[PDB]
């Protein structure tokens, strides 16, 4: 699963998480997920 | 009191029921003893745990 996020908000990316992106952007189930990876992109995107 | 042998068994029987219901109240370490509430205010995480 791909996609650009805000940088704080990265905190939101993990089960048992509350917040506007877990209730309306991206929800994860509460169960093993393989590994959660991100990198900056100043350099491609802003 | 002629008829202790009868009244023994029938008071054990009521003690060890009514020891195990109020048992239920125990909170064993955990939050609340009452379920709906842990589960009425507390996230699916810790409220399972």
């Amino acid at each position: 699963d791909s996609f650009v996020i805000r940088g704080d908000e990265v905190r939101q990316i993990a089960p048992g998480q509350t917040g506007k992106i877990a209730d309306y952007n991206y929800k994860l189930p509460d169960d093993f997920t393989g590994c959660v990876i991100a990198w900056n992109s100043n350099n491609l995107d802003s | 009191s002629a008829l202790g042998k009868l009244q023994d068994v029938v008071n054990q029987n009521a003690q060890a029921l009514n020891t195990l219901v109020k048992q239920l109240s125990s909170n064993f370490g955990a939050i609340s003893s009452v379920l709906n509430d842990i589960l009425s205010r507390l996230d699916p995480p810790e409220a399972e745990v």
